[PDB]
């Protein structure tokens, strides 16, 4: 659900 | 796009008291999966970018002091400070990092609310490089007062001036929670020299009657 | 330490366009995208777009797709956001973020210190800085209040510090006046002791880069 590419600098896969 | 929400949009507490700020999102932003909230606060004082202080909605950041934690779930998030401490006075933004564009919320503004202080009040005439280029400006300085409210009135030989002043208050103070006010009586270096009296006349709280200060041009 | 700093305070004309830059230190400049946030007056904060430091992809707010432009410089280790046809209301504080950088190994959230943008057909002008000197009138109880009045300007910004920095404690700024004329006037005042006014010295530095303005001025009895 949550978009991987609105922040790269946020973990895609945390 | 998601819309983030605050409320209260302002709100004053006294020191050491608790202060709760509330943030909605138009949509969920709780990811089952990890069971983690796309949210983050933000701290923003006067002349500064914001400061981050929380992380997935409730995640501290280093340095942070503990009066600070953030709660909340799916779209209504809070944050609290327990103890409102003079620093802490500042615009607190919510923001959303589940989905693109990144937003943020209107802000909340957090003042403090503390005793009564009179103003200290000051009167510059205008310096002699102001008068050699040919203008006149007298300045009024009340420092350092609370609450914000203050009423300033300029006389020139005891007559009520209009309309040739401007003035502006100072956010609030983030040591001793207080304001300052300056006010400029505008005038041509002809008129200036056509008066005597100079006087700045100032109304507070504080002050049990007006004060004026005054000089003689 | 992790760091962004930006270029300074701009002035355009309506129809023109600005670059503004973000230089970065203290981390590897390809590992982190940095993020462009508008803060317009009165308004909230509002995302523009990202770049990658590394491969330069970007993705930009479909708000400013149409007239932003983000481009970075590894050997620089620079960001850039130049926006293109300024409308007056474009005016508005530019940040650059490394926004809620959240890793197994690193997490922070670090920000330039913001530039400011005016957009306007009105001429610039710079300010005529006067003293507001201390005397019996600013001065008592142990403490004497003087300053500087920075008058006439336009645009914002003006910035003013005292002794280049070193002096902070019981300064205040206040924020700009409009003139009748549509020029800015602000005020800036510092207490300080009374009893060191023959030894130490008082400088107002007064800034404002729209038009070149520079200005050191001593502030004495």
């Amino acid at each position: 659900n949550p978009d991987p590419n609105a922040n790269p600098n946020v973990d895609p896969n945390a | 796009d998601i819309v983030m929400t605050q409320s209260p949009d302002s709100l004053a507490v006294s020191l050491g008291e608790r202060a709760t700020i509330n943030c909605k999102s138009s949509q969920n932003i709780l990811y089952s999966s990890n069971n983690k909230n796309y949210l983050a606060w933000y701290q923003q004082k006067p002349g500064q970018p914001p400061k981050l202080l929380f992380y997935w909605a409730s995640t501290r950041e280093s340095g942070v002091p503990d009066r600070f934690s953030g709660s909340g779930s799916g779209t209504d998030f809070t944050l609290t400070i327990s103890s409102l401490q003079a620093e802490d006075v500042a615009v607190y933004y919510c923001h959303q990092y589940y989905s693109s564009p990144l937003t943020f919320g209107g802000g909340t503004k957090v003042e403090i609310k503390r005793t009564v202080a009179a103003p200290s009040v000051f009167i510059f005439p205008p310096s002699d490089e102001q008068l050699k280029s040919g203008t006149a400006s007298v300045v009024c300085l009340l420092n350092n007062f609370y609450p914000r409210e203050a009423k300033v009135q300029w006389k020139v030989d005891n007559a009520l001036q209009s309309g040739n002043s401007q003035e502006s208050v100072t956010e609030q103070d983030s040591k001793d929670s207080t304001y300052s006010l300056s006010s400029t009586l505008t005038l041509s270096k002809a008129d200036y020299e056509k008066h005597k009296v100079y006087a700045c006349e100032v109304t507070h709280q504080g002050l049990s009657s007006p004060v004026t200060k005054s000089f003689n041009r | 330490q992790v760091h962004l700093v930006q270029s300074g305070a701009e002035v355009k004309k309506p129809g023109a366009s600005v670059k503004v830059s973000c230089k970065a230190s203290g981390y590897t400049f390809t590992s982190y995208a940095i993020h462009w946030v508008r803060q317009a007056p009165g308004q909230r904060l509002e995302w523009m777009g990202w770049i990658k430091g590394g491969n330069g992809n970007t993705r930009y707010s479909q708000k400013f797709q149409d007239r932003v432009t983000i481009t970075r410089d590894t050997s620089a280790s620079t960001a850039y956001m130049e926006l293109s046809s300024l409308r007056s209301e474009d005016t508005a504080v530019y940040y650059c973020a490394l926004l809620t950088v959240i890793t197994p190994d690193d997490r922070f959230d670090i920000w330039g210190q913001g530039t400011m943008v005016t957009v306007s057909s009105a001429s610039t002008k710079g300010p005529s800085v006067f003293p507001l000197a201390p005397s019996s009138k600013s001065t008592s109880g142990g403490t004497a209040a003087l300053g500087c009045l920075v008058k006439d300007y336009f645009p914002e910004p003006v910035t003013v510090s005292w002794n280049s920095g070193a002096l902070t404690s019981g300064v205040h700024t206040f924020p700009a006046v409009l003139q009748s004329s549509g020029l800015y006037s602000l005020s800036s005042v510092v207490t300080v002791p009374s009893s060191s006014l023959g030894t130490q010295t008082y400088i107002c530095n007064v800034n404002h880069k729209p038009s070149n303005t520079k200005v050191d001025k001593k502030v004495e009895p």
